[PDB]
């Protein structure tokens, strides 16, 4: 049915202790509990007549004008009529106050409403009723509230807050008779600190509580027009808080709907910083980092390292994110689901740049002839996947990796892969890599489509024809081309359609 | 560990990479020679060996 | 997100499925328009030859569907009444010289002669002597031959295309014998006309059609659709001049054999397949479309299924459908060929 | 830093006095770059970078 | 078919969410609200998207049917002025402890044994921090703090008194009073 | 046989064993490649 | 299923696998009969 | 290995923070 | 969104007394002690039940 | 009403527990939220970073609170140990996944039950609105942990059609027996033949003994030839023997325990329906219980089932007595 504070839900029996002394309860006086609600409770009952029907008074009701004008004409007594003019929301809040003041705690039938012990109990069993979204919000009250007193109080007077709650008299009496302990109780000067320390918690969970919903709706709606960045520079919040923020936001939706969150937004907000952190570490084994991907040339050492380098940033993104440019290639949301999914490690670090796909076509071949006929068709089938690749004098360069992948290259390095049903294949721009030396590096700024031209970048054909090639005086192109046209001419040894009549 | 990350340890992606298995069966049978007169049991065929 | 593994469920459907996203927005475009036109011409094919009522016949007859199945017009499982030998059975001539344009392409890596080629056509039509008359020197012959041309360069204008297609286009229209065939200047200006909608389709111009009526060639205004047909520009005084000293020879005993279809005819044909590519939402419907319309259904579907590819990518065109290609292989590493050279020509 | 002690010229090379000594002897001996760079005429900056702009600082004024 | 599959079979499907939940409400929002493509006609005047600005982000919000708080720039917080948490945030550790807790996990709290790491010096060492900033506060290189609930209670009844009946929020109002 | 070599990954934007962290000015950082033995017998995976 | 596999060849496939089947059992019970000098083929209403 | 329960935050709750605080248990 | 009644909700409790009442006369037949009262190594919180005068050993 | 993957919980760490979700967590190619309860959050702990630290394909999340189990798992699957622990958990508890269950879940229990429990929980399950599964699990771990495990589940046929994609991933063999508690009833036929076979084993190695045949794997091959063939004999023929050979040597311990194998009897036995006064006289059937109790009296309950030709002669001297006591 419909479970809530007024009505407690059942619980297990075997649920553990939330406060320590009742850890350390014997069994039998656990035993000897019973299964009350919880007003039964002498300070739930205290609550419950003071605070909680003050609360419920707001509400619209018969007998609020009944009891507000009790109210008010106590208020009245006590502060003459300057109190008239104040609102009955204020009287409520004030007559809660002074009863929430002037709690005590002792003997039950001796005037006080509830004991110690009771108190405990009522805690220890109102913490247990709560689940994980009540243990957040109280330790989100805890932060917001108890953590700043504590901070700023003595342990002295801790220990003097705890006697006032104990409220035993001999106890208090052997506390106050010690000399250095009227002596180190804390100044209210000093005390005053706790509000600024409070009002900078309560802002950093204002922010967060509260602009969080904005910008997740922004940058939910309109991502492109609202950028993290955007965002925050505008609402004058950290770059990284704003991410930070939208992706909180985002899992504790999901965990507080109860629905597997989506793994992959903190790689969609961070997927720079996904790359050069997120490591997998060993136990006992202690990391560095590395300031810089390599060894090589500052580009303020030559006057053209610089100008290659503001060339490069210009055309270069400062914050690429999921919907620019460079992740057009992403059509459907499969494409997008296996991009930012279990794989985004392993399809960022196939190649370094940023282009509009993340490897190479693959194109299968023919299979020569075989001449002893179907007697042989089985043998190039087999269990496991064949990867040959070609080596030799002009082949095998690391410094000419790119080239030699290039697919737009006569020479380039000739790779095959049998599958184990017999297909000839070609092979992936992974698999064509993994050959050569490891590169472990990525870029996430440059596009190269943003590239200038016109102004300071203009490739002229004189610059290429200086090197004058002619037909006439090398023929190595024609031989190249005679060598790439077909031949089935010679066999027929002008060309004409057929003639029938 | 840290309720943000699935995979907490952080395994590599060819680690979760599943692996298919094709036995040779599939590609190719065994068929068995019926004994012939020459050799009509495998006494015979292992003396003649 | 991902879902429970039974039945044993294949992770791709096609070799080229995922190699598809491997290509650029243009080679997306320029593999679309080849893979298009082969994959119009091989569902057309089951129904080549059928009219506009034998085609509503068959639909109406395979009225059964089970809500899953393709359209009955679209890869017909009818009896076949022509029983080709080896390949014809799953496509035409047109697309046999259709491929081996390709082919050749391919081999070639960049622009090429059509000497090239010559040797390869001519010795498909001494293979195939009924098909060779029956569509040579046809628009729709020429037409479904030359758009796979402005997929070499498809940055390239109107003037760089149709002079390096004029010389493909003298041979498809000369005649072995002094035939004297006429309206080759005719044949030449519609070809032209529709692979510049073909280019412009390849360069996502916005309009296509549009645009290739305004920079049409004179006196072809009958192609483009009636809506369009106010955009190209008038007939020329020139080719006026040209009819009259055709009509000089007054001869009427003196008829071509070599055109068999007529060139209004062929007009008339590549005008519904430029409205059904223009009004086309999606590849399957274009194509079911195209084929509805009777006739030549075969070239119309390598017209229209070809223009589709170059307007909306590869990865349009239903996976279902090319897996279903019979070639789908060759035709593809083909296409990828030329799509990764047409960028880098070793030559130039 | 790094500091490399030899003691073996002395009598007693097992002396924390000489040790300490020449430590701080070697320290006193040493010039920073920017009293370097006022005795030479130069920036100081353009001493350790390695910036082409820096390149003029180490010819003659002309 | 929601649980049906090509071939036929039945197929499991996820119980629905709790309609009341935020996440079902976030995606009712995305899935009612009006496409980014209608929020503005015209763009920036500068090459840049609209949007940027706080009028043209609450005219979108109000389209998009939510009445943002933050009217003005200077309604937000701004906790770059913060004085006192970034110090203890960079000494000692997250004072807040709580504030990033997906369930039950990221914690900022000190250990439940005690020791070196222990609830018992964590507060000795922020009231550390405090205690250096109060000296500030003396010194004069910082501002004189307002009256808190916790000094209020632990001043003297006369002190209270006449806080109460004056309305003063600093000492240095209650001393002009 | 519980797990005692493998340890949770570092989440984001955490810092280094020796306090360094990818954040403003390197200076606050300090580089250790001259901690490590001058030539390694093969090679290390970085 | 075949990728431009329809409904009823789909069927029809089946069908012809049913009356393979069909025939393979006869063939298969009868050489069981031969085998065990039993009768195993009861139930004759298939034919 | 053990999981820290933070147990000894519920213990600061049984201070009697109404006496100081004036109801901070409460929305404020 | 019910009534927060009184009358209606000391159902389990009685039943609960009832059983804890017939081992306490058991307990009473054989001597029995239910728990340390002062803070012991087993209770060093030293819990213990409050005296009750209308509560009957 | 969004889109997601199914949460698919786990209740009980086991011995055969563990093996489920290991399974699941392997084979589940991120399709699944896999929550993993337990008594004790130590073992969920531990049960869910030995599967990260070996490499799992779908999250996890561990749970040690019934109410939490069932407002996240979309479908639970529970393989507890014994009958007393299944029903606390389903039906005793104030967090009772049954009582608590909502509408749509889908929960199996895999532990074996008696017909009663089985009734009862059903019933619950169907006046809640959710559906209820009994499939009483067959196999020892190391066979969950081959995935040839078997099932017999009793229930909705449409809800046996939707858990077949979970239940191929740790066993194999699958049979929807029909309405519910067929599972139950076809687990409880499947143990009383257990044992008959166990009972015949142990006496048909005995007999072998006093003939004088001194080798069992040359008995076992031509039994295995011959109609006398059966899962039991072939499975203790070594333990068997060896223990009629040498009857100094104590039987070891195995995941099914003699007071596992009697439980599981005695529900069946109360399963039994009734003639009256008198029960139903099988006599193999009561020579197996016999020797089986005799076998358990002496503290090997917890060891293997071949105790029981150490006991066979224990059994019907107590049967004897028990018959003179009137006499």
């Amino acid at each position: 049915p419909q479970w809530d504070l007024w009505q407690s839900r059942p619980r297990s029996e075997d649920m553990d202790e939330a406060l320590q002394p009742f850890m350390d309860m014997p069994k039998s006086l656990k035993d000897r509990r019973y299964d009350i609600p919880w007003w039964a409770n002498p300070f739930g009952a205290w609550y419950l007549q003071n605070i909680l029907s003050l609360e419920l008074l707001k509400l619209k009701s018969k007998t609020n004008a009944e009891k507000i004008a009790t109210y008010r004409s106590y208020m009245r007594s006590l502060a003459s009529g300057k109190d008239n003019t104040m609102s009955d929301d204020d009287v409520i809040r004030n007559i809660i106050k002074e009863r929430w003041k002037t709690l005590e705690f002792g003997d039950r039938n001796a005037g006080y409403p509830c004991t110690f012990g009771d108190y405990i109990q009522f805690l220890n069993e109102w913490f247990k009723s709560l689940d994980e979204e009540g243990m957040q919000r109280l330790r989100e009250h805890f932060d917001r509230r108890i953590r700043p007193l504590l901070a700023v109080m003595s342990p002295v007077d801790i220990l003097w807050l705890e006697a006032l709650t104990q409220n035993s008299p001999h106890n208090k009496e052997q506390l106050q008779r010690k000399i250095a302990f009227q002596t180190s109780l804390g100044t209210p000067e000093f005390f005053d600190m706790s509000k600024r320390l409070r009002y900078e918690i309560n802002e950093d969970y204002k922010v967060r509580d509260e602009l969080g919903p904005e910008l997740f709706a922004l940058w939910s709606k309109a991502p492109e027009r609202w950028p993290p960045e955007r965002l925050s520079k505008m609402y004058g919040l950290d770059f990284t808080l704003v991410r930070k923020i939208l992706v909180w936001h985002h899992f504790k939706a999901c965990y507080d709907a109860c629905v597997e969150p989506d793994w992959s937004l903190p790689k969609r907000l961070f997927a720079l910083e996904w790359i050069r952190d997120v490591r997998a570490r060993k136990h006992g084994l202690f990391y560095g980092k590395m300031r810089f991907a390599e060894q090589k040339i500052t580009f303020y050492s030559d006057r053209f390292l610089f100008r290659d380098l503001v060339n490069r940033r210009e055309a270069s993104y400062a914050n690429v994110w999921e919907m620019d440019d460079p992740y057009r290639f992403l059509q459907t949301e499969q494409d997008y689901e296996d991009y930012w999914g279990d794989n985004y490690d392993v399809y960022r670090r196939m190649f370094p740049e940023m282009i509009g796909r993340t490897g190479e076509p693959v194109q299968q071949y023919g299979q020569m002839p075989i001449w002893a006929g179907p007697h042989r068709q089985h043998a190039n089938k087999s269990e496991h996947n064949w990867m040959f690749a070609e080596i030799g004098v002009n082949v095998g360069h690391e410094a000419l990796k790119k080239l030699e992948l290039d697919p737009t290259n006569e020479k380039r390095r000739r790779f095959v892969i049998r599958q184990p049903d017999g297909t000839l294949r070609s092979a992936k721009m992974s698999e064509m890599r993994a050959w050569y030396w490891k590169e472990e590096w990525a870029d996430f700024r440059f596009w190269a489509p943003q590239m200038e031209w016109g102004i300071e970048n203009t490739p002229s054909q004189e610059q290429y024809q200086e090197h004058v090639p002619d037909t006439t005086d090398a023929d190595f192109r024609k031989q190249r081309r005679i060598q790439s046209r077909p031949v089935k001419w010679f066999y027929e040894s002008e060309v004409r359609w057929p003639d029938v009549i | 560990p840290h309720k943000s990350y699935k995979y907490t340890y952080m395994p590599d992606p060819r680690k979760l990479a599943p692996i298919e298995t094709t036995q040779r069966s599939e590609i190719v049978p065994q068929s068995i020679r019926p004994p012939t007169s020459y050799v009509p049991n495998h006494e015979t065929f292992l003396e003649r060996a | 997100v991902a879902k429970l593994q039974h039945n044993s469920a294949p992770t791709t459907l096609n070799f080229y499925e995922k190699s598809f996203q491997q290509l650029s927005d243009v080679q997306q475009r320029q593999t679309g328009l080849l893979i298009g036109a082969a994959v119009g011409d091989a569902a057309a094919r089951a129904l080549d030859g059928y009219t506009a009522e034998e085609v509503a016949a068959v639909a109406a007859e395979s009225g059964s569907l089970q809500d899953e199945d393709e359209d009955p017009v679209v890869f017909a499982s009818v009896t076949p009444r022509e029983h080709k030998s080896g390949l014809l059975r799953h496509h035409s001539y047109t697309f046999y010289l259709f491929s081996q344009l390709l082919r050749v392409m391919a081999t070639s890596r960049g622009d090429f002669p059509v000497q090239y080629v010559k040797n390869e056509w001519v010795a498909t039509a001494r293979a195939h002597p009924d098909c060779f008359v029956r569509e040579h020197a046809s628009l729709l012959h020429v037409l479904c031959i030359t758009m796979q041309l402005p997929v070499i360069y498809p940055w390239a204008d109107d003037s760089t295309l149709r002079e390096y297609a004029s010389g493909f286009l003298e041979f498809l229209t000369e005649t072995p014998a002094e035939q004297a065939v006429a309206s080759r200047e005719d044949v030449y200006a519609y070809t032209n006309s529709v692979l510049g909608v073909a280019l412009r389709c390849l360069q996502s111009n916005p309009d296509p059609y549009r645009n290739a009526a305004f920079m049409a060639a004179p006196g072809t205004a009958h192609v483009f659709p009636d809506d369009l047909a106010l955009y190209c520009p008038p007939a020329l005084v020139g080719s006026s001049h040209s009819r009259t000293e055709e009509l000089s020879e007054t001869d009427s005993e003196t008829v071509p054999l070599f055109p068999a279809r007529l060139l209004e005819s062929d007009v008339r044909v590549v005008r519904e397949c430029l409205v059904v590519a223009r009004g086309a939402a999606s590849f399957a419907e274009g194509i079911k479309a195209a084929i509805h319309l009777g006739g030549p259904v075969c070239q119309r579907s390598l017209i229209v299924g070809a223009l589709l590819g170059a307007r909306m990518g590869v990865r349009r065109i239903p996976i279902s459908w090319l897996s279903a290609t019979y070639d789908h292989v060759p035709l593809v590493t083909l296409a990828l060929q030329v799509a990764q050279w047409s960028w880098n020509p070793p030559h130039h | 830093a790094g500091c490399r002690i030899n003691l073996k010229a002395t009598n007693n090379p097992k002396s924390p006095t000489h040790t300490v000594e020449g430590v701080f002897e070697a320290v006193k001996a040493l010039r920073s770059v920017s009293e370097i760079a006022a005795s030479r005429g130069k920036v100081p900056h353009s001493l350790i970078y390695n910036i082409y702009p820096y390149l003029e600082e180490i010819r003659r004024r002309k | 078919r929601a649980d049906v599959d090509a071939e036929g079979n039945s197929i499991l499907e996820p119980l629905a969410v709790s309609p009341t939940s935020t996440l079902a409400w976030w995606e009712k929002w995305k899935r009612e609200t009006v496409s980014k493509h209608e929020l503005f006609t015209e763009e920036g005047a500068d090459g840049t998207p609209k949007g940027e600005t706080f009028e043209e982000k609450n005219e979108a919000l109000r389209m998009m049917g939510i009445t943002s708080s933050f009217q003005t720039k200077d309604l937000v917080p701004q906790p770059d002025r913060q004085k006192l948490l970034p110090l203890i945030r960079r000494e000692e550790g997250e004072i807040a402890g709580s504030l990033w807790a997906m369930d039950g996990g990221e914690l900022s709290y000190p250990k439940d044994g005690g020791g070196p790491q222990g609830w018992g010096v964590r507060l000795w060492r922020e009231r550390q921090l405090v205690k250096r900033e109060y000296q500030k506060v003396l010194d004069g290189y910082r501002p004189v703090p307002q009256l808190s609930t916790l000094g209020n209670s632990v001043r003297t009844a006369g002190d209270q008194l006449d806080i109460e009946r004056s309305g003063a929020q600093t000492p240095g109002e209650l001393s002009d009073y | 046989h519980a797990n005692t070599q493998y340890q949770h990954a570092w989440p984001l934007l955490s810092h280094d064993d020796l306090g360094n962290s990818d954040q403003s000015n390197n200076t606050k950082n300090i580089m250790y490649s001259m901690y490590m033995p001058k030539r390694n017998k093969g090679t290390a995976p970085w | 299923r075949y990728p431009v596999e329809r409904h009823s060849a789909h069927e029809l496939r089946f069908v012809q696998a049913r009356e393979q089947l069909l025939q393979r059992s006869f063939d298969l019970l009868t050489k069981l009969e031969k085998h065990y000098g039993e009768r195993l083929l009861l139930d004759r209403a298939l034919l | 290995n053990e999981a820290e329960k933070h147990h000894d935050l519920h213990m600061f709750y049984t201070l009697a923070w109404w006496k100081l605080g004036e109801g901070i248990f409460g929305v404020d | 969104n019910k009534p927060l009644l009184f009358w209606g909700t000391g159902v389990s409790a009685v039943q609960q007394a009832l059983r804890h009442v017939a081992e306490d006369a058991e307990r009473k037949r054989q001597g029995l002690l239910l728990a340390p009262p002062y803070p012991c190594a087993e209770n060093p919180w030293g819990w213990r039940l409050a005296k009750d005068i209308l509560d009957d050993n | 009403a969004i889109k997601r993957s199914l949460n698919v919980g786990v209740v009980g760490m086991g011995n055969m527990g563990v093996p489920i979700a290991r399974n699941l967590g392997f084979k589940a190619r991120s399709a699944m939220y896999l929550q993993i309860h337990s008594r004790a959050l130590s073992k969920a702990k531990r049960v869910c970073d030995d599967l990260s630290v070996d490499g799992a394909t779908c999250a996890m999340r561990i749970h040690d609170r019934y109410s939490t189990m069932t407002k996240w798992c979309d479908v639970i699957v529970l393989a507890l140990a014994d009958v007393k622990a299944s029903r606390h958990a389903l039906l005793e508890d104030n967090e009772s996944l049954i009582m608590n269950a909502r509408k749509g879940q889908i929960i199996v229990d895999h532990t074996t039950v008696d017909a009663e429990t089985s009734r009862e929980c059903a019933h619950e399950a169907a006046r809640r609105g959710a559906y209820f599964l009994d499939a009483p699990m067959s196999g020892s771990p190391r066979a969950c942990f081959n995935g040839q495990l078997l099932l017999m589940v009793g229930g909705d046929a449409e809800t046996f059609q939707k858990m077949l994609p979970i239940f191929h991933m740790y066993a194999d063999n699958v049979f929807h027996m029909g309405e519910s508690g067929s599972g139950t009833a076809a687990k409880m036929i499947s143990q009383a033949l257990v044992a008959s076979h166990n009972a015949a084993a142990a006496e048909a190695l005995s007999m072998a003994h006093a003939l004088g045949i001194e080798d069992q794997s040359k008995l076992v091959q031509v039994l295995d030839a011959s109609w006398g063939s059966s899962t039991m004999l072939r499975r203790n023929a070594p333990l068997l023997q060896d223990l009629i050979r040498n009857p100094d040597k104590t039987p070891p311990t195995s995941a099914v325990s003699v007071d596992r194998l009697l439980s599981d009897l005695a529900h069946l036995d109360a399963s039994l329906p009734k003639r009256g006064g008198e029960d139903e006289p099988f006599p193999v059937f009561d020579a197996a219980l016999r020797s089986l109790a005799a076998a358990s009296d002496a503290g090997m309950g917890d060891r293997d089932l071949a105790s029981v030709v150490h006991y066979i002669e224990a059994g019907e001297a107590e049967l004897r007595n028990r018959t003179h006591v009137p006499l």
